[PDB]
DNA sequence: CTAATAGATTAGAGCCGTCA
């Protein structure tokens, strides 16, 4: 799914996602996939945690520009909606149906 | 053996028209139903209340967790689940020295020093908004512990103002009634309770492990009297009225002078929810009775009829009438003398005393929340109170007690009655719970009455609910 | 902290920086490098973060027209230079400049 | 070549900063500026110094 | 009107627990 299906590879960043196994494996994966396409903009890191300072990142990630969460989720998340409409990722009518 | 009978959950409305049987999953997931741009509110206090009422704001721009995700919904934050502005920048200080404060707190009497406290509020209130520019919605009233000591009717000290209650947020709030002014009461040991502590070293109230229910309910009622609608019902049938009606003891006089008000609900027919009280005080002068002379039922039933006619432009399919009392044949007679002839009236009776609990035989968790027994076409035991697999909780901590519902009056059926009354328990406005244990007509009718039993002077009071509550 | 690393492009600069490790061996420094410690079946980016963390007082960066715009050598540069704003030592990266 | 590159402080001088853009927006010129034009998850020293 | 004996129904205050 990693490497056929996905489009875009957020990534949670806190003080438990920094240095665990499945997570740096398939930040690998979605780096080799980043390379494979021409897309510079395919992972993005969502930071959460307050105790994970931004000198403690670790080097994978180093030097992406992330977006910020800690202080308001809403605006997080505005963030989010923002970027995926500026680079167009796909998605269908708004239906919250869905989700609950 | 006696047979048991069960009752699905009735479930609330959020926005995007999507129903949930939670208020927090729903509002956490979808949002509340209007659209509130930002909350600009108005602080009178102390000093350090205002600075604990800042740090306070800015607490609760964040998520905020408790123990246990499965038990007790987290706090995503205000404007994450709110979708509106209520931050620490738009507030407007009325201090309020401390040299005041103590100075009127030591007159021995209860009545005077609260009469002298309550207008020392109340005054400054009154003045930022008869004579000033800015736009406040809420008025977040801190009060210091001393204060809140010291005020109860039954409080001893270690004419004029003798007709008021001896209870500080009673009076306070009847007393800025006739200017409609929306405000939110804070003890200072509330907002900051790790400050507070005993002789020992540890907080006098623990909030440690629910710190998220605290933000729920805060930002609830904060939003709720801002003029926010959170959640509404979403099987209210049509044609159908919710009438509670509560008796009170006006008493601080010679004539305890019983009082009687009410709550009404019914549907927009937009598909809303119109639920506001429903209070002329009508007045009985016999001691120790709690039924009304003839020509008050026939005001209060006619006023309540006439205001479902103007909402909606017909009368009413239908009317029950929640009480905690019976009713008598003179009571009756009064309101069935007004009555248009279409229209069914039916007078139930929701009793807390009557001894009855059931035991599981095996586990240490009780009975399940929408249980009930049928004693009769008439009558039957309801459990608002219980287990609640949804949570993995009960609603309370020891075997919970059931309501006994009777029909007193008129002709209806109990399983639809009993519907009824297990879905009135999902509209507590002042509080951000899973459910009641009450049907909400007989607690703000309560509130009501409670409220303007606080003062004489109070006529033709307001009918919305952020005025009181 | 006593290990001199040593960022460069592999293959394309592997003649010099194995001449300069070999060299500030002799003298007597401790050098970590690419080519000639890094382990083999183990992870490398987590181990190479680890190295400059946790034991790195100097960081030489080989500079040529291989090495500017890589991807490896510009990691490190971030990591060394989280790990200099964290040391506060204002000559923890020095360039070596060996291309005309 | 067409752009008009604004260097600030940040967080410090973003309301001056986001006021200029905007006028010189408004007036026709190209603008450059991380606040308004920075993507999320590039690699932005690289993106800055092109 | 009034003083006792019940049953049966009403309202008012005030204190304690919420983890695990
Ligand atoms: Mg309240």
């Amino acid at each position: 799914v990693i490497r056929e299906d996905t489009c875009k590879f957020l990534l949670v960043s806190s003080s438990y996602s920094n240095q665990r196994e499945g997570v740096l494996k398939e930040l690998a994966v979605a780096a080799k996939v980043k390379k494979q396409l021409k897309d510079d903009k395919f992972i993005i890191p969502l930071a959460i945690d307050e105790q994970l300072s931004y000198d403690d990142i670790n080097i994978d990630i180093v030097r992406l520009n992330a977006i910020d969460f800690k202080m308001s989720w809403a605006r997080g998340l505005k963030d989010i909606l923002e970027a995926f409409e500026k680079q167009k990722v796909p998605k269908e009518v708004a239906d919250a149906s869905k989700s609950n | 053996m006696k047979e048991l009978i069960y009752i699905e959950e009735p479930k609330i409305l959020f926005a995007h028209g999507q129903k949930c049987t939670d208020a927090r999953d729903g509002l956490a997931l979808f949002g509340p139903l209007n659209n509130l741009y930002g909350i600009k509110s108005g602080v009178i206090g102390t000093k350090q209340g205002l600075k604990i009422f800042r740090d306070y704001l800015d607490h609760i721009q964040k998520p905020i967790y408790n123990s246990n995700s499965i038990t007790r919904p987290m706090f995503p934050g205000f404007e994450a689940v709110f979708d509106c502005k209520w931050e620490s920048t738009g507030i407007t200080f009325k201090e309020v020295t401390n040299e005041d404060i103590g100075k009127f707190l030591y007159n021995s009497s209860t009545h005077k020093r609260t009469y002298d406290l309550v207008s020392l509020f109340i005054d400054k209130i009154i003045s930022a908004n008869k004579n000033e520019d800015e736009n406040v919605d809420v008025w977040f009233v801190i009060v210091p512990d001393e204060i809140y000591k010291y005020c109860r009717p039954n409080s001893v000290l270690p004419a004029e103002t003798y007709n008021y209650d001896a209870q500080f947020h009673d009076q306070f709030k009847a007393r800025l009634l006739k200017h409609t002014i929306p405000t939110q009461i804070f003890r200072e040991s509330t907002l900051a309770w790790r400050d507070f502590k005993n002789a020992f070293g540890l907080p006098i109230r623990d909030f440690s492990k629910i710190e998220g229910h605290l933000a729920w309910t805060i930002s609830t009622a904060a939003f709720y009297k801002a003029g926010g609608k959170p959640w509404k019902l979403s099987d209210v049938r049509n044609g159908v009225c919710y009438l509670g009606l509560v008796y009170k003891k006006v008493e601080k006089s010679k004539n305890p002078r019983n009082a009687c008000c009410a709550a009404q609900m019914f549907l927009d027919n937009g598909d809303g929810t119109v639920f506001k009280g429903e209070v002329g005080p009508w007045y009985n002068p016999k001691n120790g009775q709690y039924h009304l002379e003839p020509k008050e039922a026939k005001a209060l039933l006619s006023q309540s009829l006439q205001s479902y006619k103007e909402q909606i432009g017909e009368y009413p399919k239908e009317v029950f009438i929640h009480a905690k009392t019976r009713f008598n044949h003179q009571e009756w007679d009064a309101f069935l003398e007004v009555t248009p002839k279409e229209t069914n009236l039916v007078g139930v009776t929701i009793s807390k005393t009557k001894p009855l609990k059931l035991y599981k035989t095996e586990g240490d968790y009780t009975i399940l929340r929408g249980n009930a027994y049928v004693v009769n076409e008439r009558s039957a035991f309801l459990w608002t109170v219980g287990y609640v697999p949804k949570i993995q909780t009960a609603l309370s901590m020891e075997v919970p007690n059931p309501l006994f519902i009777e029909i007193n009056k008129g002709e209806a059926d109990i399983k639809q009655v009993l519907k009824d009354i297990l879905s009135l328990t999902k509209l507590n406005y002042n509080a951000c719970i899973f459910a009641d244990g009450e049907p909400v007509t007989l607690r703000f009718a309560d509130k009501i009455g409670e409220i303007l039993t606080a003062s004489t002077d109070i006529k033709t009071p307001p009918l919305a609910f952020k005025y009181y509550i | 902290r006593n290990k001199i690393f040593i960022s460069h492009a592999t293959p394309d600069d592997n003649d010099f920086t194995r001449w300069l490790a070999l060299k500030l061996i002799g003298l007597g420094y401790e050098v970590w490098c690419d080519i000639l410690f890094l382990d083999k079946g183990v992870d490398f980016w987590s181990n190479i973060e680890k190295v400059i963390r946790e034991d790195t007082c100097k960081f030489l960066l080989v500079s040529s027209s291989y090495s500017n715009q890589r991807e490896g050598v510009l990691k490190e540069l971030a990591v060394a230079a989280k790990v200099k704003k964290q040391l506060k030592d204002d000559k923890f990266i020095i360039p070596l400049a060996i291309d005309e």
